[PDB]
């Protein structure tokens, strides 16, 4: 591409911008980390039942820690909160969204269309319109145009390591989706090809495999864990053949950092 | 949001449409002129219409010269107001009023090359137009020329996929979205601006076709069906038919008569078939045919 560059550089300026606060949970009196990977883990599947793309499932993630990042909500309200959320997402990336009913459905009719079109209306409110955020997905696209030889298996593992960041708050809240999608990347580059973050992708991001190696380490120990944790909406997408089978190739033992 | 809306004083409707309703309005403590576009919220029960949603989240990232600026958004429970920098005229209805005289060329150069300028800043912000065409081509009378009109733009940091509903109007469309491409990329409002040019230039449509078919053959009877040493992949492409009628490439002096050789030269880099190849606007704007750029001012009948 022409802009390739003019537009990376664009998304590192606003990935600082549309960034959470990091410890917004512990200043929510009701809510927790636990709950909001519950939230995340439900949205996973309900992007799966409607058919939604992984971009559509991140942004929704991102604009609901930028609305917790200001907003003290109720366990009660936490769903309607990511339900809304969703909503957006979808009308923002989707070629056409699920209908406000279909919102609804997915609720369990826990919340009428009401209250569901009124939070969407807060929900913009609160983030002031401002929808379009970086996310890990739009990093890894970046940044697969520089496989030398493009392989899918190593995009769908990247992708399964983003999409299961988002699950964590903790502690994930803490790296930048350009950070995250690096460490993703290698990831899967060194479990699916034995190779590491390529010498373009250092120039390109200025990111070190040394720079990574916190988040690697993280991402790494959530790979390992990933069968074990109380969440596995993504891990069961991801061993669809769509994906390759990705969530069922067994990480590394060690990276050799 | 209510003492907002009272501060407005409606002038004049300016603008209709599905969307709704745009009015030249004044604000009333500041003399600020400006466009309110007026979305209608309860046509459908839906909520906000993505087309708000993407307009509004992607025009507050763009500002520039060149495009027409979102001021302000004022969301009530039953409307929803954009406040946007106001214009004098379209480019589609100038046109036409300069169809005995036509648009100088110089003119024709300066808007040209603001319409690069405020295409580069929109594709170096990972942000697609998607509807590029005379009418959502603004214009004042010092000359400016801004793009307007984001109800069909997207944000590419992942590609865009292509929708048969949403789709610039035929005879602007891209021949790669009329052969059935996967994914939009920035080339296809580069190939609007192209037809735009040539019709300034010649007072007539580039490719006024009557259908997606009629459209493609109004292209392939100009510039010569397609075949893949020109454009790799175009047999492949899922609306190609092998039974496509293969035309020569017209004489480009004949379709542009009045262009020099850069403006051919420039015109038909804009219309490269392969989208790949198709000049992007950051290149375009080094061209040699804005060396002698000027900004001239426009004979607005009003
Ligand atoms: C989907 N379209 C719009 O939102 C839109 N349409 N128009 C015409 C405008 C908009 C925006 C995005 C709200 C911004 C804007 C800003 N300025 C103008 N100015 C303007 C003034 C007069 C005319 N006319 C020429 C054509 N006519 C005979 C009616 C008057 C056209 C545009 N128009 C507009």
């Amino acid at each position: 591409p022409d802009y390739h560059e003019d537009i990376h550089t664009y998304l590192r300026e606003m990935e600082v911008k549309c960034k959470p606060k990091v410890g917004y949970m512990k200043k929510q009196p009701d809510i927790t980390n636990s709950m909001r990977a519950i939230l995340v883990d439900w949205l996973v599947e309900v992007g799966e039942e409607y058919k939604l793309q992984n971009e559509t499932l991140h942004l929704a993630v991102n604009y609901i820690d930028r609305f917790l990042s200001s907003m003290s909500v109720l366990r009660g309200k936490l769903q309607l909160v990511g339900t809304a959320a969703m909503l957006l997402a979808s009308k923002f990336e989707e070629i056409y969204p699920p209908e406000v009913a279909e919102f609804v459905y997915i609720t369990d009719d826990t919340y009428t269309k009401k209250q569901v079109l009124r939070m969407e209306h807060l929900v913009l409110k609160v983030l002031t319109f401002d929808l379009a955020a970086p996310t890990v997905n739009q990093f890894l696209t970046q940044y697969f145009l520089h496989q030398q030889p493009a392989n899918c298996k190593v995009e769908s593992l990247a992708m399964f390591l983003g999409e299961l960041s988002l699950i964590d708050a903790d502690p994930y809240l803490k790296y930048l989706p350009s950070v995250i999608a690096g460490a993703a990347f290698h990831l899967a580059l060194y479990t699916v090809t034995g190779q590491s973050w390529p010498e373009s992708l250092i120039r390109k991001t200025g990111y070190t495999l040394e720079s990574l190696k916190p988040c690697l380490m993280d991402l790494h120990q959530t790979y390992l864990k990933a069968p074990q944790h109380a969440q596995q909406s993504i891990r069961e997408k991801y061993k669809n053949s769509k994906y390759h089978g990705v969530s069922l190739l067994n990480p590394p033992e060690t990276l050799n950092l | 949001p209510l003492v907002d809306m009272e501060n407005f004083q409606k002038v004049e409707k300016i603008g209709e449409g599905t969307y709704g309703v745009v009015y030249k309005a004044r604000n009333k403590l500041t003399g600020e002129v400006v466009a309110l576009k007026k979305i209608r919220l309860d046509t459908e029960t839906e909520g906000v219409p993505s087309t708000a949603i993407r307009e509004i989240s992607l025009l507050k990232e763009l500002n520039h010269p060149n495009i027409v600026k979102l001021l302000d958004v004022i969301h009530t429970e039953n409307k929803l107001y954009l406040v946007f920098e106001f214009l004098h005229q379209d480019l589609k209805k100038f046109m036409d009023a300069s169809a005995l005289t036509g648009i100088p060329l110089p003119l024709i150069k300066s808007y040209l090359f603001q319409l690069l300028q405020g295409l580069a800043f929109c594709h170096s912000h990972r942000v697609l137009h998607r509807d590029l065409k005379p009418q959502n081509l603004l214009i004042n009378t010092e000359g400016a020329i801004k793009l307007a009109d984001f109800g069909l733009a997207r944000a590419f940091g992942v590609p865009v996929r292509t929708y048969t509903h949403e789709v610039v109007t035929l005879w602007y469309r891209a021949p790669e979205i009329l052969l059935g491409c996967k994914y939009y990329s920035t080339a296809v409002d580069i190939w609007s601006l192209g037809c735009i040019f040539a019709e300034m230039v010649t007072r007539r449509a580039l490719f006024p076709g009557d259908s997606e078919i009629d459209q493609l053959f109004r292209i392939f009877r100009t510039l010569g069906t397609p075949d893949e040493v020109v454009w790799p992949g175009v047999t492949s492409m899922p609306d190609y038919k092998p039974s496509f009628p293969k035309w020569a490439r017209q004489d480009f002096s004949k379709v542009v008569p009045p262009l020099d050789e850069d403006g051919r030269s420039l015109l038909s880099q804009m219309l490269h078939y392969d989208p790949n190849k198709r000049i992007s606007a950051k290149a375009a704007l080094a061209h040699p045919f804005f060396q002698d750029v000027t900004k001239p001012v426009p004979h607005l009948r009003l």
